[PDB]
């Protein structure tokens, strides 16, 4: 059960990262950390509920890879000509 | 168990704290790779053996490799430029990170489960029929998702 | 056997774009969407499931709406990049998969598969488009992480990743909350509403059309399968509708105001979730899709980058039929008789009252009455004195599409007992 | 005097509408454009929801 | 399958390898002249500028790595079919063939577009 509590704590740490980070890429890293915490919870509950969570986490890996590829393309396109990757540098769209 | 289990969990949480705390992007990614190694060991401890090996191969070996390739093409290691710091948001952020765990801790507290199943090791020998079969539809959806992701990234960079 | 049509057209076009001009690719995409729509209709009353893919009335109706939105938004897209069409196809297929399953993990894969091509389609490369794409992608991946931990805690409360399980106490409620976070974000429900104004303001107008119609449609299609508790539903509705209407009062630009309005409208649609009627919500979303696609097709005829409210003015003198359809749309979205928005709104409110949530309903009605201020300030602006404004009076394509949308809106508003009989199994 | 008072009552209705718009722009000010702000408010609202569910 | 003892033996393997590596690095570091100089610590090429002040490196390597992560996911999906093959029969073969053809369409797309760019 310590595994599930640790997965929740890693999700919390990724939340702290996404909120605290200034850089886009480090936020994306904290999100990946959240995903891996989710995968650990899934593996525990598959050990409990019969092995489906393993294939679940596999598909999650593939989904993660897709979103990592596309998001890194985005990060390239937005900060190729532009200056520091700092996410606060774009405040054009205001309420 | 608990002898090395405490070690693995302490290393996992310490690595997460690093990956969210360290300002060296390279060092953050490296702490996440260490986290992935600790987590693949945990996976194997949980009778998921194939999944730990892919977690090393794909996640650490491939994903954060491209992360590192991006941050090395675009230096970005000293992230604190163009600050707009919002210093008071640094403690406040942690507050939310506390809550996002606590309620999870509440939903998982006093929760005991039947952790007794003979997974026979998370080997692909048994996952083959489960993947190609009950999951074949999800598999093909995933494949189309990745093919579309390739196309999306190509059209997204595509200087012309 | 419609998803097969979509897949075949997409995969073949992926290579055919090398030998076919982007215009030929556009014709091909249009043909594929029309064929998929027709195949959906010929299967009306023929639920079809093979694996976790399960077609019911919900799948049928919401995918029909999504295909309509995709056809309309493809009509306007004339860029010589065949990719700028391929992505659209994906989203449709993706959204199809979102409404066609109960499996939470296949639901996540479908969400990612329909959402990723939107991120890339939002790049006219205008500096605002980059900011919009960045906010969108980051917040969407955050919501996907939350939704995934929710699916995990669902698997924790029950041995399967399929909705409908008996459910535990705190753990099941918590998993439901972690799913609801992502689903309301995708449906632009507050307090997850922040991304919608910026993204609608930054993205090219026809893409905003496609988004504000099909994305919200498929998001509510997925919500209908969830058994969201009444407290969460009430909070979402209250906050969403209040902020939607109020922040729309302060808006100076048409697209941002319309995004806040769509936040409020998702708040309204969140009432039919009280009962999950799938008839009330199907009807509401039919009317909303038609009206909003109409409004954004007109706005695209005005300007893809950005359209202030003054640009709308004088539209009747500029084009009479366009001003008339825009007035019809503003009133239908205001939910005023004898327009179908009244019937969709009533059906949602009847579901809500049948569930027994009264004060929430009263607050929704007060916010809807407040909405009339700007709904009229937009609808009535058509008749004002024309000021300096770019005006592209469309091809016959967009004119006919707008006319059909307004005609269907009024026709189903005046006699709703025509199709409403067949929103269940499909007699 | 009753005519003036009727005018004043209409002015109070006006004031109600103006309070509505001011509240509206206070809530529209919630979205500044700093992504950290949007993320914090997002997570904050999600946590409020998760607390409500009990 | 295989017993879990082999994995603790693997941990021991890693322990010996790491210990010997650190020992070799200590041997190298402790045995040396240690006369640091300013130009000695300077990176390379006669004063400054081996590459010097250059724009960000080509995105070509990003594309290489992204291609690779996607196709390694492909392989990770192909292996469970590789182990259980005769049992999954023509059904599993057909599923894996359709999957492979989808990602091979992705490969052919990126190839006819190419990345020399």
């Amino acid at each position: 059960m310590s595994y599930l509590l640790t997965s929740a704590l890693l999700f919390a740490l990724g939340v702290y990262g996404v909120l605290t980070r200034r850089t886009a890429i480090l936020v994306f890293l904290s999100i990946e950390l959240m995903l891996n915490a989710a995968n650990l919870s899934l593996v525990g509950f598959a050990r409990a509920y019969g092995l489906d969570g393993q294939v679940a986490a596999l598909m999650v890996i593939a989904v993660a890879a897709a979103e990592v590829a596309v998001g890194l393309g985005l990060i390239v396109a937005i900060f190729r000509h532009r200056e520091s990757t700092a996410v606060d540098d774009l405040s054009e769209l205001r309420g | 168990m608990s002898l090395l289990e405490g070690l693995a969990l302490f290393l996992l949480l310490l690595s997460g704290v690093l990956v969210v705390t360290l300002r060296n992007a390279i060092h953050a990614a490296l702490a996440l790779i260490l986290n992935f190694l600790v987590l693949a060991g945990v996976y194997v401890a949980l009778d998921a053996r194939f999944l730990g090996f892919i977690q090393v191969i794909v996640y650490a070996g491939a994903i954060v490799v491209l992360f590192l390739f991006v941050i090395m093409l675009l230096f970005a290691a000293q992230g604190e430029i163009g600050f707009d710091p919002l210093v008071r948001s640094r403690p406040l952020a942690a507050l939310l990170a506390l809550g996002v765990a606590g309620i999870l801790a509440a939903g998982l507290w006093g929760l005991d489960l039947a952790f007794t199943q003979d997974l026979k090791g998370g080997l692909p020998q048994a996952l083959g029929p489960l993947l190609y079969g009950d999951w074949l539809f999800v598999l093909l959806a995933v494949g189309f998702l990745l093919m579309a992701a390739t196309v999306v990234a190509v059209a997204l960079v595509e200087p012309g | 056997m419609t998803l097969a049509i979509l897949a075949v057209f997409s995969v073949a076009l992926t290579l055919l774009g090398f030998v076919l001009p982007p215009q030929g690719v556009k014709r091909a995409t249009l043909l594929g969407l029309a064929l998929a729509l027709a195949s959906l209709l010929l299967t009306w009353g023929k639920p079809f499931a093979f694996g976790p893919y399960a077609v019911d009335g919900v799948s049928q109706v919401f995918t029909l709406l999504a295909l309509l939105g995709a056809l309309w938004t493809v009509g306007l897209v004339r860029s010589g990049r065949f990719e700028f069409y391929l992505l659209v196809l994906y989203a449709a297929l993706g959204m199809h998969l979102l409404a066609s399953t109960r499996h939470l993990l296949l639901m996540l894969v479908a969400l990612e598969a329909l959402s990723l091509p939107l991120y890339a389609l939002a790049t006219w490369r205008r500096g605002q488009g980059l900011e919009a794409a960045l906010k969108y992608f980051l917040l969407g991946a955050l919501a996907a992480a939350f939704f995934l931990y929710g699916a995990a805690l669902f698997y924790g409360a029950t041995g399967s990743l399929v909705l409908g399980a008996p459910g535990e106490g705190p753990l099941y409620a918590l998993a439901l909350g972690l799913l609801l976070v992502g689903l309301g974000f995708k449906a632009a429900l507050a307090p997850f509403h922040f991304w919608t104004p910026d993204v609608y303001q930054g993205s090219p107008t026809p893409v905003v059309l496609f988004m504000a119609t099909s994305v919200k449609a498929a998001a509510f299609a997925a919500l209908l399968r969830v058994a969201a508790p009444p407290e969460a539903l009430a909070l979402l509705v209250a906050l969403s509708v209040v902020v939607g209407n109020l922040a729309a009062l302060a808006q100076k630009e048409a697209k941002r105001l319309l995004a806040y309005s769509s936040i409020a409208h998702a708040g309204y649609m969140a009432l039919a979730l009280y009962t999950g009627n799938a008839q009330a919500l199907g009807f509401y979303l039919l009317t909303y899709v038609l009206a909003t696609g109409l409004a954004f097709a007109v706005l695209s005829q005005i300007s893809p980058d950005r359209v202030p409210l003054e640009a709308l003015r004088g539209l009747y003198r500029k084009d009479p039929l366009l001003g008339l359809a825009f007035l019809v749309a503003m009133l239908s979205l205001l939910g005023l008789p004898p327009l179908a928005g009244f019937w969709g709104k009533y059906l949602a409110f009847a579901e809500a009252a049948r569930a027994g949530a009264w004060g929430v309903l009263v607050l929704a009605l007060v916010t809807s009455a407040v909405s009339a201020y700007y709904y009229l300030g937009l609808g009535l602006a058509v008749f004002a004195r024309p000021e300096e404004t770019p005006f592209r009076p469309g091809p016959p394509w967009a004119r006919a599409a707008v006319v059909a949308a307004g005609v269907l809106l009024l026709a189903l508003g005046l006699l709703p007992g025509l199709v409403l009989p067949a929103l269940a199994a499909g007699g | 005097a009753l005519f003036y008072g009727d005018r004043g009552l209409l002015s109070g209705y006006f004031g109600l509408g103006g309070a509505a718009r001011s509240l509206g722009q206070g809530l529209a000010r919630l979205q500044t454009g700093y992504l950290r702000v949007y993320a914090l408010l997002f997570v904050l609202g999600a946590l409020l929801l998760l607390g409500v569910m009990r | 399958m295989a017993p879990i003892q082999e994995y603790v033996g693997t941990l021991i393997y890693v322990g010996v390898a790491l210990f010997i590596g650190v020992a070799a690095l200590l041997v190298g570091a402790l045995l040396g002249p240690k006369k640091p100089g300013r130009a000695k610590l300077m990176p390379y090429e006669s004063g400054n500028d081996p590459a010097g002040e250059v724009k960000r490196f080509p995105v070509h390597f990003y594309v290489v790595a992204m291609l690779f992560i996607l196709f390694d996911v492909e392989v990770a999906f192909l292996w469970p079919y590789a182990v259980s093959a005769g049992g999954l029969g023509l059904y599993g073969f057909l599923g894996v063939l359709a999957f492979t053809l989808l990602l091979f369409v992705g490969f052919l797309y990126e190839w006819w577009k190419g990345v020399m760019r």
